[PDB]
């Protein structure tokens, strides 16, 4: 219990000293045990899906609880969650004029939320009568929305 | 300034979601309010060691802090230990030396507030009130006549 | 008759009395103010400064801050009543207090301000009470749960041997969406991060950066004088920087539009969920009514989940039954005497249910154990006559 | 043989239950304890 | 923030009112109906209560004479005081039982020497319950004080 | 890096949980050291490169 402290917490010092890419991917510290015991097996019968349709679904339903629920170290998983996959084509980008890097900037543009006040703010002129919540940008939710992006 | 329908997915789900693996448990409750404010509590077995317990969300938590907006990174992320009951509410008021609930709001946190929380082990002080700050309110009539932004 | 003194007889965990402090909170409806909210907190603090002068020492109002959560259509007030020697009647302690100070605000009022005693026990375990949650569980939303829940709180309704069910606090007011041009923003000639940071921190705030004062560092902190952001028509007050270096109208770009939205989304274990805080029948208790909601969820739609003296009685006396014997006869060898003391049990016990029944008492902790403690002396009443005679 | 029994407590109601049986399981062990060395010797020591 | 073609100086002061004021507006106290503030504190998972509320000399007695004119000091919500008359009532109510125990012992026993013994048999069971419950972890808790009376 | 390795983007939601959005490549054009001259950067003329 202490143990795993004193590594993790050493860890967090040299954590600025590391890349923004892996900042920002999982960083772990978790207790060893190199032995499974519960290989749960989940498979389709009736309305077939993919090798990958499952491996979302177990990741978006119940790998979050299984690793939280009574001590599990860390849980496997076999496949991946689901992902927004963007597959470029460099013809199609050069008879348009354009980089990979200009695609990575319009999705971290268009495909954001914004943190937009209120109406009758925190401080407000006395006598007002409404308080409302502003909405703004919001983070895209199919592909459909992904596809139309300018 | 973020919304409900914001704090719920760019800081709440970031942080249930890589929330895992602690040793006793009993659930997760999150509160995602519209002023811009989110708190997830988690409650363990009866007996179980809060100082450690302690530790396991919070060193957890900081392996998802660089998925956080740096808005909310620059902001008070805190965890602490949790008591839904006061016991010493001190008044503090003026009666020679007129001032605003504003006035002492900051002289009880840059006098008094910072020394209680540390003091004989207090899970968290509420401040009944707020810290001075330097407050700018911008006028847009006048950024606009001489052509300006925020 | 010590059987029906004792089954008939309602079962609590700890009494709830004065302790010469207790409070009240403020509830407004959709949308409130501060100006609004504070309109009735002031009548709240005045009740008890005006109409409870014997009773109250001082009140502490709080406008803001409920604990349901915290916003403009929340608040508090903190009571200190006077000691409790100078409070001698009934009515002078927090139970009456509560009670006619509730009935006034249910009464000259138009929104919703309470008011208890402050549970000397702890949050959990009210008795004949419960704490229901109702999780989505497949892909639906919460417009989807909200319903479920409605359908949830409408049927327990519908069909109430009753019950007290009652929401969390989820409200569900309207929200003002903007919807931006992406591309008539670049049409124009702005860019989308100068706008986000125009609209974010002039009607939110921003934190800029830290200062020094008096020593001590605190922080900076941008917004815009109220009156500029008030209402939806102050949107086009703002004026956006263009590349072509002139000024462009948020009216320009921008869609006004009321959306219907929830000031706070609940998640209960990694899902979306919405907490039901209901109480058992005026007649049956908790287990019947906990029961008696569980097949009301599970008539719900598909996606809809849910999860939420005592059981420990049964269990403890038993094992005081097993222990008895063993002791009744490691000093008294007989099968004789083992039954001779397993009589004062209930010789004792069917007066102090007697006492507990005929007074305003009740099968709380202290009388679970007041029970032990007189089988304790009924049994040393009992050895007493057998080891002598013996 | 009826409080310690009941002092294998439980839940939220543990120290509650528990608490007070071994309070006057301590208290009868002492009390036991005196009526067994101190209260005899007093009594044989000063009674009449 | 701009110099206008004619050298004219454009200053922060010009396009924006600056005050020292609060950081958050959205919570403000009325001690009585008069403008105030305090400190709320919340106990820590397993703090020592009463000895954390009683951890003083302090717990603000060194900010309680540097108050420049006017501040002063107030005590609403406390629970201080229900734990001295909780004691109080429960050792009042000790010394009760013992001296109404003395009557009936020589209600019984005309000698006055034998209404002494179950006397000062009993204060010394009541220290020895002190003592093993301290030898054991309990302290003087609501329940601990009524089993001494029970 | 992006064409032939991948890049953490930014997160959407999606049926209420918040995923990841992954910018690569069709593999046929990352599969031989051949593909490496397919893909054209932009230069400050406003002009594409090799
Ligand atoms: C009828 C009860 N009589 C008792 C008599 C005892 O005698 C003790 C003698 C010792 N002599 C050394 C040769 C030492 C070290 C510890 C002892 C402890 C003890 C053991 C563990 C933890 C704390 C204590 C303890 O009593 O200390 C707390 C101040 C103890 C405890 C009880 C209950």
């Amino acid at each position: 219990d202490i143990a795993q402290v004193q590594v993790q917490n050493k860890l967090q010092l040299a954590m600025p000293l590391l890349p923004q890419e892996v900042q920002q991917q999982g960083v772990s510290v978790e207790k060893s045990s190199s032995s499974f015991l519960m290989v749960v097996g989940v498979i389709n019968t009736d309305g077939t899906m993919t090798q990958e349709d499952i491996s979302d679904y177990v990741a978006a339903n119940m790998k979050d609880a299984i690793s939280r629920t009574s001590g599990v170290g860390d849980v496997q998983l076999f496949g991946s969650q689901y992902a927004m996959r963007i597959w470029m084509n460099p013809n199609e980008l050069n008879k348009f004029q354009l980089t990979p890097v200009d695609v990575i900037t319009a999705i971290k543009a268009q495909n954001a939320q914004v943190a937009a006040g209120q109406l009758g703010g925190t401080p407000p002129v006395k006598g007002q009568q409404l308080n409302a919540s502003i909405i703004a940008q919001t983070r895209l939710t199919s592909t459909e929305e992904f596809g139309k992006i300018l | 300034g973020a919304d409900a329908k914001t704090v719920q997915d760019t800081v709440t789900q970031v942080i249930e979601q890589n929330m895992n693996g602690i040793d006793n448990l009993m659930y997760m409750s999150s509160n995602s309010d519209s002023t811009g404010t989110v708190q997830i509590t988690l409650t363990f077995e009866s007996g179980t060691d809060a100082d450690i317990a302690q530790v396991q969300v919070q060193n957890k938590l900081q392996l998802a802090m660089p998925l956080l907006p740096q808005e909310v990174q620059q902001q008070g992320v805190s965890v602490e230990k949790s008591s839904s009951s006061f016991l010493m509410v001190v008044g503090v008021i003026n009666t020679d030396g007129t001032m605003t609930q504003e006035d002492i709001s900051d002289y009880v946190a840059a006098n008094m507030k910072d020394a209680i929380s540390r003091t004989s082990g207090v899970g968290d002080v509420q401040l009944f009130g707020s810290q001075y700050a330097m407050r700018i309110w911008m006028n847009p009539n006048e950024l606009n006549k001489f052509q300006l932004t925020p | 008759g010590m059987a029906y003194l004792f089954v008939r007889l309602p079962s609590s965990f700890l009494p709830d009395e004065d302790q010469g402090v207790f409070m009240t909170m403020v509830q407004l409806p959709a949308g409130a103010t501060q100006e609004r909210t504070q309109k009735v907190l002031n009548e709240v603090t005045h009740y008890y400064l005006t109409k409870e002068k014997n009773n109250v020492e001082s009140v502490f109002a709080v406008n803001g801050f409920g604990f349901a959560g915290r916003g403009q259509n929340t608040g508090i007030a903190f009571v200190s009543l006077k000691d409790w020697a100078d409070r001698p009647g009934e009515e002078n302690k927090v139970e009456a207090i509560t009670m006619r100070a509730t009935r006034a605000f249910s009464q000259i009022k138009d929104a919703m301000v309470f008011a208890f005693n402050l549970p000397a026990i702890v949050e959990l375990g009210t008795a004949t009470g419960f704490d229901f949650e109702l999780i989505d569980q497949a892909g639906l939303g919460h417009e989807k749960l909200t319903q479920a829940r409605n359908q949830l709180l409408a049927e327990a309704a519908k069909h109430p041997m009753l019950t007290s069910v009652r929401p969390n606090g989820l409200e569900d007011t309207p929200q003002f969406k903007i919807d931006i041009d992406q591309e008539k923003a670049q049409a124009l000639g702005v860019s989308i991060n100068d706008i986000n940071t125009t609209l974010g921190a002039a009607w939110g705030g921003s934190y800029v950066n830290d200062f020094i004062d008096r020593g001590r560092v605190k922080k900076v902190y941008v917004m815009s004088e109220a009156k500029y952001r008030m209402l939806p028509d102050d949107i086009g007050d703002w004026y956006v920087r263009a590349a072509d270096g002139q000024m462009v109208p948020f009216s320009a770009f921008s869609s006004s539009r009321w959306e219907y939205g929830s000031p706070r989304l609940e998640r209960y274990n990694g899902l979306p969920s919405m907490e039901i805080l209901g109480q058992a029948a005026p007649g049956k208790s908790t287990g019947e009514a906990m029961e008696l909601m569980e097949q009301l969820a599970s008539k719900l739609p598909t996606g809809v989940g849910y999860d939420w003296s005592g059981n420990q009685a049964p269990s403890l006396y038993a094992i005081s039954l097993i222990v008895v014997f063993l002791c009744l006869a490691a000093l008294y060898e007989s099968w004789s005497i083992p039954f001779s003391v397993m009589l004062v049990v209930p010789l004792g016990v069917i007066g102090a249910l007697l006492a507990a029944t005929f007074r305003g008492l009740t099968n709380d902790v202290y009388f679970q154990v007041g029970l032990l403690t007189t089988i304790g002396l009924s049994a040393k009443n009992a050895i007493l006559i057998v080891e002598f005679a013996k | 043989a009826v409080f310690v029994p009941m002092a294998f407590f439980g839940g939220s109601t543990g120290a509650i239950y528990r608490q007070f049986s071994i309070t006057i399981v301590s208290a009868m062990a002492l009390s036991v304890l005196v009526a067994l060395i101190l209260t005899p010797a007093l009594c044989a020591t000063m009674l009449k | 923030l701009k110099v206008n073609q004619d050298g004219s100086r454009v200053l922060l002061r010009d396009v924006a009112k600056i005050e020292l004021g609060g950081e958050n507006y959205d919570i403000i106290a009325e001690f009585n109906g008069q403008p105030a503030s305090g400190l709320g504190i919340k106990l820590a998972t397993g703090a020592n209560a009463l000895d954390t509320a009683a951890a003083i000399r302090a717990e603000l007695a060194k900010m309680e004479p540097f108050f420049p004119s006017g501040l002063k000091i107030v005590y609403p919500y406390d629970t201080t005081p229900f734990v001295k008359i909780s004691i109080h009532e429960v050792v009042k109510t000790l010394v009760e039982a013992i001296i109404l125990v003395f009557l009936v012992m020589y209600l019984f026993l005309q000698n006055f020497r034998a209404t002494l013994i179950p006397t000062i048999a009993v204060p010394v069971v009541l220290l020895g319950t002190f003592a093993v419950l301290a030898a054991f972890g309990f302290s003087i808790n609501t329940l601990t004080m009524f089993g001494m009376v029970l």
